[PDB]
RNA sequence: CCCGCAGAAGAAGCACCGGCUAACUCCGUGCCAGCAGCCGCGGUAAUACGGAGGGUGCAAGCGUUAAUCGGAAUUACUGGGCGUAAAGCGCACGCAGGCGGUUUGUUAAGUCAGAUGUGAAAUCCCCGGGCUCAACCUGGGAACUGCAUCUGAUACUGGCAAG
């Protein structure tokens, strides 16, 4: 039961099942009786560098309150699915509910 | 960086015994594109001298604008001696829609898209400073909860 | 013929404003009374009384925030002339919303702010703005 | 229904490069760009408000070579359709089959790009196409048909595409030259100096 | 301005009659041109200015600057009527059409041959 | 005579035949009485150029409505199912 | 019960019948000020029973005579 | 002086963009506290966050990409 | 509609270039000839006349004329004014009409809510489908801002009774 940061970044090609995922993802955090904290998607942002070549990838940013255990399992879940690239998970200190 | 921009020349003319002399007279506007506003008038023998007393002029006498992200607050009536002014936000994905003095005011206050309409004069001078009023008296939702209490 | 005498007090507001006046003083009515609620619930007055039977009177007392007025614009609207009535859903929203349009509908006087989710409309007063 | 005079001066007027021509040699060479064609084109200009409102008018005609009375309906199905409307045109403009079949680099320019469409040689979905200013809607397959593939416009037009952006919202593949239209391009894609605002308040008035 | 007199008498805007009094609103009448004359135009300017008075086939005996340089209109032709103000001669109201019916088009004219009724030339 | 017939309302050698619950004597793309559904001869794989409900027209033989040809065509090609 | 109108009896002396002033209330379609517009309706009663200054309430029937399609049902205030 | 003594910032956020961009050399490096004169406190926060940021490439580690 | 023949081969004009309004120079004309939607140009140095070059704007169309709306808030219901620009009757009384202090109770006409029926189809708008695209055809919804009836509320206006 403690509060983290997650954001992740999704290859171009496959932003039409993005809305699919956080709501497959929604369905673990609160299906794990975490909650959601703050929603938002950022869209197709232009990187600095190109990673895995290709440019503009699909930006999503998530505060989530939950434990640690389904928050591994979303962690190997960005590295078992191909369509997410870049992943990070970090730590906030209380919960977060505001804009940028 | 508070965007320079010029409004209109005219050609005004003296009376005197060797016969008649003239002058030009210039309209600019400056604002630094967030809230804020200031115009300028000025007048000499040549034009260049008058554009350079009007954006002189124009960067002082500064007016700021209660704005919101990049439109207004709410419909405001501008008057001024004999202009009548119109002014009504509009949607973000729309532009701005003016008249070519009701025009440089505007993007220089950082206002992005307004239903904006002249009425009566058409006076390059008398519509600009009638487009300040509306601005310069503009209410913000957070001061009224102030004036009133919520 | 003094024909309107709510159109009267509204300009007392307007005169006593821009006068910057401590009280204004006008005849009292019930109506007048039930307006002087919504002005108070709005913060757009301090505190209202109703004094004397014979001759019952309103006593309004005005406010200042900083030094000027509070009330900047105020306007009578279903005036004997021409009488306004619109539905629940055409009802105007004040300086976009900031303001208030007061409206003396069939369940009672309100702001705009309490009629449109109530659900019924009437008489447009006057916004206040 | 089209232009078709001389080319170099429509970049002439405008002062810019406006891509009617294959990049072979250098546009400098080709033309003396910096001032305006004719006899009076080295002047100062001194433009109106509405001279540079229709100079950008005239622009962004004049690289996808699409006429007045078909740029009109292409901002009246812009101000219908939902979004902002300078670049719901700029999407319209980018649907254009010969746009594409430029974009992706068949054709060397736009006009040769045209000439691939009208002479029955581009297979979309299967089915040829002859309408040099059809609609491409997302998830389409663009291909060549059994003529003009290998033939030598064709290589020639693919070889000067490796130069450029090869855009991101389109899969070129020059090994059975063909390709998809994955994705219908955004603002952020195409050069980012077209005024589309300048655009907008000149069919507004 | 009050709507108790407005209800009692409603706004009235004046209909702002045609420029040109051509019948039933016709773009072009034909009609048979009475006499041909010069005159001397308005104050500010000063020229011999080629008008003809013409019978329309309505029944109308208007006037009509004919255009173009030099004419060959005489007597009981038949021409066209086109319309547009001549300011510069009081009275006018009319044009005639070049090239149309007895009224010739302008011998050798290049600019404007459109408006003029000329015929293009090979090239 | 209130009739079932089949109208044309579809654009020159393209036909929709519309069919519509309509007099005798009126005209074909004319006066009616109310819409059932439709015939396009001209549909595309996808089938959907010939809908009809059955239900108000089974009401209008129950109210004794004759039908012509073409649309005796329809209901005999739908049948029940297909 | 069934559609009736109410209004002001305007004669007094008619044979066997009688015109009533409905008034009404309609707003201007332009300038929306409330204004009296007051129709006149021929309306049949047997053996002249209402008359001037009344107000009675009137329903509509069959034609019996021109204008007169219609016959009131009760009265009420028979008095100035 | 410190901008961020000011302010009442608790901790520098990485998801704020434009402040980041007016403290990085237009190279891509980190400048130092001895230019701006951050207080060493908030330039630690500082620096976490564009290392933080160039992983998500909102932010070039070099000009040289 | 598909396949094959030959070859750039069978296929570009129209208006404008003084300002409003995009595009300027030369020659002839010399208040003549003429142009002109308005301002105005031409009386021996015309970016405004006629020709030429060049440019601009459209395009199998381009211009002129006519016609409606807009701009015109220039009949101002939204949304104008009446001292000097147009405009307060020369001044009163006064029928109709318009409107009206203040409180109690009644009524529910105006008014407001809800529900029902209707507002034909076609048209407009939105989401789709087919003609190689489009125009065009067409599915479904929305809309049809209105009308009548029925049931409720009585803040105000209206009516009634009493102060």
């Amino acid at each position: 039961m403690r509060h983290y940061e997650i954001v992740f970044m999704v290859h171009p090609d496959q932003s039409e099942q993005v809305p699919g995922m956080i709501e497959r993802y929604t369905a673990a955090i609160t299906g794990a009786e975490g909650k959601i904290h703050r929603l938002e998607d950022w869209g197709r942002r232009q990187l600095a560098y190109p990673i895995n070549k290709l440019h503009k990838a699909h930006y999503v940013l998530m505060n989530v309150e939950a434990p640690q255990e389904v928050i591994d399992e979303l962690e190997t879940t960005f590295r078992f699915n191909d369509a997410v690239i870049r992943s990070m998970v970090m730590r906030t200190k209380h919960a977060v509910t505001e804009a940028s | 960086e508070l965007q320079e921009k010029l409004i209109a020349v005219n050609r005004v003319s003296k009376t005197v015994k060797g016969g008649r002399i003239f002058s030009f007279t210039a309209l600019t506007v400056v604002g630094d594109g967030n809230g804020r506003v200031g115009f300028g008038y000025g007048k000499a023998r040549e034009v260049p001298a008058a554009i350079q007393k009007a954006m002189e002029k124009a960067r002082r006498n500064m007016i700021n604008v209660a704005l919101n992200n990049g439109t207004l607050q709410h419909p405001v009536k501008g008057v001024h001696t004999g202009s009548r002014v119109f002014m009504q936000p509009a949607s973000e994905g729309t532009g701005i829609i003016a008249g070519g003095a009701m025009r440089a005011v505007l993007e220089v206050a950082g206002v992005h898209n307004v239903l904006a309409k002249a009425y009566g004069s058409t006076n390059p001078i008398n519509v600009v400073r009638a487009t300040i009023d509306g601005l310069e008296n503009m209410n913000s939702p957070e001061m009224v909860a102030a004036k009133r209490g919520k | 013929s003094m024909q309107d005498p709510i159109a009267d007090m509204l300009t007392r507001i307007r005169n006593g404003q821009a006068a910057n006046k401590a009280a204004v003083t006008m005849p009292s009515s019930k109506l007048k009374v039930a307006i002087a609620n919504v002005l108070k619930e709005e913060g757009f007055i301090e505190d209202f009384k109703v004094e004397g039977d014979t001759k019952p009177e309103l006593e309004l007392t005005l406010k200042y925030f900083q030094g000027k007025a509070v009330v900047e614009s105020i306007q009578r609207v279903s005036r004997p002339g021409l009488r306004i009535y619109k539905r629940k859903d055409e009802l105007p929203k004040v300086m976009a919303g900031l303001g208030i349009a007061v409206v003396s509908t069939s369940k009672g006087v309100m702001t705009d702010r309490a009629a449109r989710q109530a659900g019924l409309g009437g008489e447009i007063i006057c916004y206040v703005a | 229904a089209r232009y078709l005079g001389p080319k170099l001066k429509l970049s002439r007027r405008e002062g810019t490069d406006l891509f009617l021509k294959s990049g072979v040699r250098a546009i400098d060479t080709k033309c003396k760009i910096e001032q305006a064609p004719g006899q009076h084109g080295a002047r100062k200009p001194r433009l109106s408000d509405y001279g540079v409102q229709l100079r950008e008018k005239q622009k962004v005609r004049r690289i996808y070579g699409v006429l007045e009375r078909q740029f009109r309906n292409y901002y009246k199905e812009a101000a219908r359709l939902k979004g902002n409307t300078g670049e719901n045109l700029l999407a319209l403009l980018e649907g254009r089959l010969d746009n594409v079949v430029y974009r992706m680099g068949f054709g060397a320019t736009r006009a040769e790009a045209r000439q691939l469409v009208s002479h029955k040689a581009i297979m979309v979905n299967g089915r040829v196409v002859n309408i040099a200013s059809y609609q491409v809607s997302p998830n389409d397959v663009v291909s060549i048909r059994e003529k003009a593939k290998k033939q030598s416009r064709v290589k020639a037009a693919l070889e000067l595409a490796e130069q450029r952006e090869k855009p991101t919202w389109l899969e070129v593949d020059a090994g059975k030259m063909e390709g998809t239209f994955k994705r219908k391009p955004e603002r952020s894609d195409l050069s980012a100096d077209i005024n589309e605002h300048l655009i907008v308040e000149l069919y507004s008035k | 301005a009050t709507v108790n007199q407005l209800v009692r008498k409603p706004r009235a805007r004046k209909v702002a009659k045609s420029n040109v009094p051509a019948l039933e609103a016709c773009p072009q009448k034909r009609g048979v041109c009475t006499r041909v004359y010069t005159t001397t135009p308005k104050k500010p300017n000063s020229a011999l200015r080629k008008v003809c008075r013409v019978r329309l086939t309505n029944g109308f005996e208007v006037t009509s600057y004919i255009g173009g340089e030099g004419h060959n209109l005489q007597e009981h032709s038949v021409i066209l009527i086109r319309g547009g103000r001549v300011k510069d001669l009081p009275g006018v109201r009319y044009h005639t059409v070049r090239g149309a019916l007895d009224c010739s088009g302008v011998k050798d004219r290049k600019q404007a041959r459109s408006k003029y009724g000329v015929k293009r030339p090979k090239a | 005579m209130v009739t079932i017939r089949l109208a044309r309302h579809g654009a020159k050698k393209r036909p929709f035949y519309q069919v519509v619950v309509a007099d005798s004597r009126n005209a074909r793309n004319g006066r009616f009485i109310e819409r059932v559904g439709f015939f396009n001869p001209i549909a595309s794989e996808k089938e959907e150029g010939t809908r009809l409900d059955l239900d108000r027209i089974a009401h209008w033989v129950g109210q004794g409505a004759t039908i012509s040809d073409r649309v005796a065509a329809l209901i005999k090609e739908v049948n029940k199912a297909a | 019960k069934i559609r009736t109108l109410q209004g002001r009896v305007v004669s007094d002396k008619m044979e066997k019948s009688i015109v009533v002033a409905i008034e009404r209330f309609v707003k201007h379609p332009i300038y929306g000020k409330f204004i009296k517009r007051t129709t006149k309706l021929h309306v049949h009663d047997e053996n002249n029973e209402c008359g001037i200054g009344d107000v009675v309430e009137i329903r509509e029937c069959r034609p019996l005579s021109k204008t007169k399609s219609w016959t009131l049902v009760r009265v009420v205030e028979k008095a100035v | 002086f410190c901008r961020f003594t000011a302010e009442g910032v608790q901790e520098i956020d990485y998801k704020d963009i434009a402040t980041l961009k007016n403290y990085i050399t237009e190279s891509g490096k980190i400048v130092p506290s001895r230019i701006t004169g951050t207080r060493a406190k908030y330039q630690r926060q500082l620096a976490r966050a564009i290392k933080r940021a160039r992983y998500l490439s909102l932010l070039p580690y070099t000009d040289r990409h």
